[PDB]
């Protein structure tokens, strides 16, 4: 019926990429820049947030089965945000999909896109839609994130501070694997767990079950916190590498 | 896996002919050479190159693998021209959306005056297709092409709805914009006429009862070829579009830009006397001026025409196939 | 786009209607027999009919009736069309002019309705006040005939009674009321209204609702004498009134259905009837006077007079002369006589009216070996089975050959000097266990006979039961000499096998002319048939001899001559069969993207498919693959019934809604699914319907060759013995056409103010459209009768075009010279 789209972390030392030599620090790296190209390309043409992340997502499925040596990244990404508009009812021309790649791209890195960016992209939309299985209905964290916050009661500064920095910790999420290994529903609960830490908030108290503990077992049946807690140790680890710190 | 599409070639498909045209490419009706299961192959053409792959079949592949229903065609997979060996930049090859076949369309079936409706009939048509509807519409999908020619009918009486092309999820809290011009003009509703732009799931609701009336005619009920002389018909009928029956019409756009030849009264019920009277009251509502007091599908189904219909009865429609040749004597 | 040009060589024959009135002057009897779009205006006298005047009508004839309003000293015509046009006509004679007026007229079309079962139903009052109409199942529509109403502006009562079977205006009523019989899930009823113009409704009528007959089928409005109404159906005949009631059922009606009745003496006594099989009844009603000085309706008998025409309308006309309207076969004047003759008859002829009957096929054959076809027509049905042999001489010349059983398809084997017709008479199950031919027949009187004794389905184990009394179906190959036109040789195919279709051909290395006849099994049970032969015949030395046999599992719709091989329709499939050395047919390949391929015709290696619906498919034998191959098919939805190619480009086809259309290949080449789609350019409603088309020509070439300015010829045969011929232009000569008869319309004066342009709009229930690509022939060839002003009013500012000569003016006497010509082709 419908794909498997979720890996366990151990698989990923066994990426096309991976096994044609590339480092674990370079694959990684290459995702963060696709990924946050992606992103950036779709900002500047005002894309809705679920068109940016589903492009992402295309993106980190798409290199589960190819190598980075063999597709350069950023035509991927460009192609990836192309369909990802059409899928999401948030049309861009492939032309404007360029020429604002071209901007934020240096001269080398728009190399990649060799003497004719445009066509380079068409054609690799057959090689896309293949490697997604034509499964192009994609769910993300930001929807569970308010889904869940909504049934939340109480200040109504001290939640939307939670779901601010949780919103912020999701957007951080698209440049990891953590899309490919665990389903968004997860992903929303662990930012507002880690959120919740972060703030020193409580939030069992705002849900209907104010002495149920584990007050996302409400929302995500049988997540155990070893989950939690892998995703949120993943999370931060992108902001103590970086020179960025948490929100809060 | 079942689940791989896109790889699997249409080799596998004996082609039988082609039974229509559509937006992205021809239609062919096809058998499996493995299982022999009649299907029927949707051939999308990406070599345009213009904008890729068509957005009208990206909603269908998007749309049709989320909706599981009876009165809903499934998409069976999706299978590709034999493709270039190690060469995708050449490759212009085109990809097939298989479907499950249906003997009949409704407007076939119509157009060669070959089938006749009984109330019974009507029925067990009306219940599938609105709770299809409802199916689709609690999922916050639209329609937003509902035609005789886009009602399948196997012989056996289920009806399946089909050509998701111009479907779009619907937003109650958000008001998005969306292509005002969506529905032929035969079966558009008169929001969309006067240019709503911003349209409620009951587009596809004043469709189907379009529908209903032409079930009992024979006829589609307002046939024209312009969009005032179409305001004009449904006027007549469903009464002139007006600050009391429909309160919000003066901030639509073309309210008084286009306007009726008088303001008509409403004369659905006589007109239509020779319907039933439980059928009759679902067409005043299902064709009711104002969307925000034109019924739901589910308000349809818990109607005394379809409520009390049991769809293991199908009642499978009138289709003569034999002495249909020769000639009443 | 596609020009065409399409003209009629014989008017209909068939008789939809007749009425007797007094429509010329308050002194004369009139006989008005309308065909369909053709009305008829005699005269009766002592010796027979005496013609007055023919009209032609830019509309099929649904109903007419004869009316005298106070004021008016003659009998006016009120005529209402299929299309929804009415009129009231009026006959106005000048010394030796003669002309018809409209004096009232409109279209009463509603925008949304049902169209009735029974079809449209038209009454007029006795006191004539108003017109009834039943167009649409729930609706009852009145025309009142006040003086101002010159439009003939309705209302629309609403009917509780969904489906009615019959209703006419009663006599003797204090209020105009209706009297109808309606079906309802409970059985069929009788009930009366009375209609209210002041009130625009119906109130409740002079009597009670009674359960009549399950199949009662015709209402009789009987006069003030008696007064009420009689009820006929298919095994009793009842008269209702208030509180009397009677009910005669005399064993003699049950055997044959009736269709037709009509009132003999104006006082009520006596009623004809007649039923399918040709018999004529006398209903006679039996009179009791009381005391009181009141007349009542004592009892009801009947008596069976002789044997007619199968007879759609009944006249009584004057003195024993009864016209017989018949639609199957000839019609006839008849003579009432009140001693029998030796055989126990009442009826003798007096007249016969050719009818062509319905042409259910026809061949085009040089019988003379003259210059000219001759055509040779399946015409007419069941006793009035007949074969036609048409040739031109200015009149046609029609020979008839009498078959008393239904023809169903015809071709001709030269070889043989012979035609092969496929018949079907009706046998009924009778006390043997067998059945009994109610009379004898072509394939019962031929020379030399022979049976199937073929053992394909003789497996059967399935059940079919009989019940004594029913009819069936018997299926025969006849051969008929094509001089003496005597029947040589019949041969009877299989209990439940139909004989569907018939070609005369050699196959492959095989020098012998065979008659390949292809059938279905055809059960009661079965929706579709599921069985079918293919039987391969010899005609020789005065015998027929069974070659070859192949088993289908579907019914053989068509077959044709496929260059050496048969081509053959099995209900979805189209196959093509070769002949092998050893005389049985093999398959070589099929084509299965059908829903029922009930037409096939073939040019070169390319094939016209026409499906029950989905109209017409382009296929192409690709002999360097052996198999078949869509090269471009209809997709617009068309209910067929006959297809013909015109070129290698252009395709004929026929609707069942009385319509015809020409598809063109697009022959652009940009995209594949431009080819594969067939662009229907041309549409042209024609008013008849189409089983045969058939290339040829009844003209005969003066020497060599001779052509007009029209290209190609395709005859037709329809249901109404019209017979048509479709013929190809150039675009310079369409033009020059259609813009003559856009000023012809303009100048014509139309019987009941109807638009030409109209009348030839392509029609369906769902789609109405303007004809396009077609010249409306009979408006062309009309320029010769209109009057010499009319004639320069219509050439004036008419310029020419894409020729030697440019933009050429035209004057009355060069027009006059063009359309002559045209005349010339039939
Ligand atoms: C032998 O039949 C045909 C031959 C030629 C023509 C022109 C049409 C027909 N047909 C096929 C039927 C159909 O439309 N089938 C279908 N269309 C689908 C679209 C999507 C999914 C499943 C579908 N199944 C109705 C009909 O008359």
């Amino acid at each position: 019926t419908k794909p498997c789209w979720y890996w366990d972390k151990k698989d990923l030392a066994h990426t096309p990429s991976q096994l044609e030599g590339l480092d674990p620090a370079t694959e990684a790296r290459y995702r963060r820049e696709g990924a946050r190209f992606i992103f950036d390309v779709g900002t500047r043409l005002g894309l809705h947030y679920d068109t940016l992340a589903t492009g992402i997502i295309y993106f980190h499925r798409f290199y589960m089965f190819h190598s980075f040596k063999q597709f350069p990244r950023y035509v991927t990404g460009a192609c990836c945000l192309f369909l990802a508009g059409k899928v999401e009812e948030t049309p861009k021309k492939c032309k404007d999909i360029i020429k604002t790649a071209r901007s934020l791209l240096n001269d080398v890195q728009f190399g990649q896109f060799g003497d004719d960016p445009k066509e380079e992209v068409m054609v690799l939309e057959r090689i896309l839609l293949q490697t997604i299985k034509f499964d192009l209905q994609v769910e993300h964290p930001y929807q569970f994130l308010l889904k869940y916050a909504k049934q939340l009661k109480g200040d109504k500064n001290k939640i939307q501070k939670l779901v601010q920095m949780a919103w912020t910790f999701v957007n951080d999420s698209l440049c990891t694997t953590l899309s490919l290994q665990w389903e968004p529903e997860i992903i929303a609960v662990a930012v507002m767990y880690l959120a919740g830490r972060l703030c020193k908030f409580e939030i069992q108290e705002w849900t209907s079950k104010p002495m149920y503990r584990r007050w996302w077992e409400q929302f995500v049946q049988d997540v155990p916190v070893d989950v939690l807690e892998d995703i949120c140790h993943q999370i931060l680890d992108l902001y103590s590498q970086g020179k960025q710190q948490m929100p809060h | 896996t079942e689940s791989d599409w896109g790889k699997r070639c249409v080799d596998k498909f004996d082609i039988i002919g082609i039974i229509g045209e559509g937006t992205y490419g021809q239609v062919y009706k096809a058998k499996d050479k493995d299982t022999g299961e009649l299907v029927a192959l949707k051939k999308v053409r990406l070599d345009n190159e213009k904008e890729g792959f068509p957005i009208t079949a990206i909603r269908e592949i998007k749309i049709l693998r989320q909706l599981i229903h009876r009165s809903v065609v499934n998409m069976k997979e999706i299978v590709t021209d034999k493709q270039d060996a190690l060469d995708f930049k050449k490759d212009k090859g085109a990809f097939y959306l298989v479907f499950e076949y249906m003997d009949h369309d409704l407007m076939g079936l119509l157009e060669s005056g070959l089938v006749h409706f009984s109330e019974d009939h009507i029925k067990s048509f009306m219940k599938q297709l609105m709770e299809g509807l409802e199916y689709c519409h609690k999922k916050n999908f639209l329609h937003r092409d509902i035609k005789c020619s886009n009602i399948l009918l196997n012989n056996s009486g289920q009806i399946k709805l089909a050509d998701f092309g111009l479907a779009r999820l619907y937003n109650s809290e958000e008001s998005r914009p969306y292509t005002n011009k969506v529905i032929t003009l035969w079966y558009r509703p008169p929001e969309l006429l006067l240019g709503e732009e911003r349209y409620t799931p009951a587009i596809d609701v004043w469709s189907c009862g379009c529908i209903l009336g032409e079930l009992f005619t024979k006829k589609p009920i307002f046939q024209a070829n312009l969009e005032l002389a179409q305001l004009e018909l449904i006027s007549r009928l469903c009464g002139s579009p007006c600050p009391a029956v429909w309160p919000d019409v003066i901030r639509l756009p073309y309210f008084n830009t286009m306007k009726p030849k008088k303001q008509y009264r409403r004369r659905l019920r006589e007109e239509f006397s020779f319907i039933p009277s439980a059928a009759l009251d679902l067409l005043d509502h299902m064709l009711t001026l104002d969307p925000s007091k034109r019924c739901t599908a589910e308000q349809t189904l818990q109607s005394d025409f379809l409520k009390d219909v049991e769809l293991s009865k199908m009642a499978p429609p009138d289709l003569p196939h034999w002495q249909d040749c020769h000639e009443l004597w | 786009m596609s020009y065409n040009y399409v003209v009629t060589a014989q008017k209909p024959t068939a008789v939809n209607g007749c009425v007797t009135g007094h429509f010329t002057s308050a002194e004369d009897l009139n006989l008005l027999i309308a065909k369909n779009t053709r009305l008829e205006i005699y005269v009766v006298t002592a010796e027979g009919l005496r013609p007055v005047k023919e009209v032609g009508m830019y509309g099929k004839i649904a109903v007419m009736e004869l009316f005298r309003p106070k004021g008016e000293s003659k009998d006016l015509l009120f005529i209402l069309t299929a299309k929804y046009n009415a009129c009231i006509l009026e006959y106005k004679q000048s010394g030796e002019s003669i002309d018809i007026i409209t004096r009232a007229h409109g279209n009463v079309q509603d925008r949304i309705g049902r169209p009735s079962e029974t079809g449209i139903i038209g009454i007029i009052d006795p006191e004539c006040r108003m017109i009834g109409l039943r167009l649409y199942d729930g609706l009852f529509k009145v025309i009142p005939l006040d003086r101002d109403n010159k439009e003939l502006k309705a209302f629309n009562i609403r009917l509780e009674e969904l489906h009615v079977i019959d209703v006419k205006f009663l006599y003797g009523c204090q209020a105009p009321t209706i009297c109808f019989v309606y079906q309802d899930p409970q059985g069929r009823h009788v009930k009366t209204y009375e209609v209210s113009l002041r009130e625009k409704e119906f109130n409740k009528g002079p009597w009670k609702q009674e359960n009549v007959e399950a199949e009662a089928s015709m209402v009789i409005a009987v006069p003030e004498p008696f007064g009420g109404a009689i009820i006929i159906g298919q095994e009793s005949i009842t008269y209702h009134n208030g509180d009397k009631y009677l009910a005669i059922a005399p064993p003699i009606i049950k055997q044959s259905t009736i269709v037709c009745h009509n009132r003999v003496d104006p006082n009520g006594s006596r009623y004809l009837l007649g039923d399918m099989e040709g018999r004529l009844f006398m209903l006679l009603l039996e009179k009791e006077e009381q005391m009181d000085g009141t007349v009542t309706l004592k009892d009801l008998r009947v008596e069976l007079l002789g044997e007619t025409s199968i007879a759609e309308c009944l006249t009584y006309l004057d003195n024993g002369v009864v016209f017989v309207g018949s639609r199957l076969g000839d019609s006839q004047l008849v003579k009432l006589n009140v001693d029998s003759n030796e055989q126990g008859s009442y009826v003798v002829a007096m007249e016969t009216f050719t009818n062509l009957g319905p042409i259910v096929d026809m061949c085009v054959v040089d019988l003379e070996r003259q210059g000219q076809g001759q055509l040779v027509t399946c015409s007419g049905a069941f006793k009035e089975g007949s074969l036609r042999i048409i040739r031109n001489g200015q009149k046609l010349h029609i020979r008839t050959v009498p078959l008393y059983e239904s023809p169903r398809k015809i071709c001709y084997q030269e070889v043989s000097q012979c035609f092969g017709v496929l018949s079907s008479r009706i046998e009924v199950q009778d006390t043997s266990g067998g059945t009994t031919a109610l009379r004898p027949s072509a394939s019962t009187q031929a020379l030399s006979s022979s049976v199937s004794s073929s053992k394909l389905f003789s497996s059967s184990t399935a059940p079919h039961e009989t019940s004594f009394g029913e009819e069936v179906e018997v299926h025969n190959l006849l051969i008929i000499d094509q001089h003496t036109f005597e029947v040589l040789h019949a041969h009877q195919f299989l209990q439940n096998e139909y004989a569907l279709s018939l070609v005369s051909c050699k196959l492959g290395k095989d020098p012998n002319t065979y008659f390949i006849v292809g059938t279905a099994m055809v059960y009661p049970e079965e929706a579709e048939p599921k069985q079918g032969r293919i039987v391969v015949f010899q005609y020789s030395d005065g015998k027929l001899q069974t070659v070859a046999e192949k088993e289908v599992k579907g019914a053989v719709y068509s077959m044709v001559e496929f260059n050496g091989k048969l081509l053959a329709s099995i209900n979805s499939t189209v196959r093509l069969y070769e002949w092998t050395t050893e005389k049985e047919l093999r398959t070589e390949c099929n084509h299965y993207n059908n829903i029922m391929a009930l037409y096939l015709k073939t040019k070169g290696d390319f094939i016209l498919v026409g499906d029950l619906m989905r109209s017409v498919l382009l296929l192409a034998y690709k002999p360097m693959e052996g198999n078949f191959e869509e090269i471009a098919r209809d997709f617009n939805p068309n209910w067929m019934s006959a297809v013909e190619i015109l070129d290698d480009d252009n395709f004929l086809g026929a609707e069942n809604a009385f319509n015809l259309f020409v598809c063109q290949k697009d022959s652009a080449a940009t995209t594949d699914e431009e080819r594969q789609h067939l662009q229907e350019v041309g549409l042209f409603h024609l008013g008849e319907f189409v089983n045969v088309f058939c290339h040829g020509s009844l003209v005969m070439q003066n020497l060599g060759e001779t052509s007009t300015p029209t290209q190609g010829s395709v005859l037709f045969g329809t249901v109404n013995g019209m017979i048509g011929l479709v013929t190809s232009l150039s675009e310079s000569w369409y033009n020059l056409l259609l813009d003559m008869q856009n000023r012809l319309n303009k100048v014509i004066k139309s019987v009941g103010k109807i638009e030409h342009s109209f009348w030839r709009s392509f029609h369906t229930e769902r789609k109405t459209e303007p004809a396009t690509g077609f010249i409306d022939g009979d408006l062309i060839e009309s320029f010769l009768d209109i009057s010499r002003p009319k004639m320069q009013e219509v050439v004036a500012n008419l310029q020419y075009d894409d020729g030697s000569g440019m933009k050429r003016e035209a004057t009355a006497d060069d027009l006059i010279k063009v359309v002559e010509e045209l005349t010339r082709i039939h």
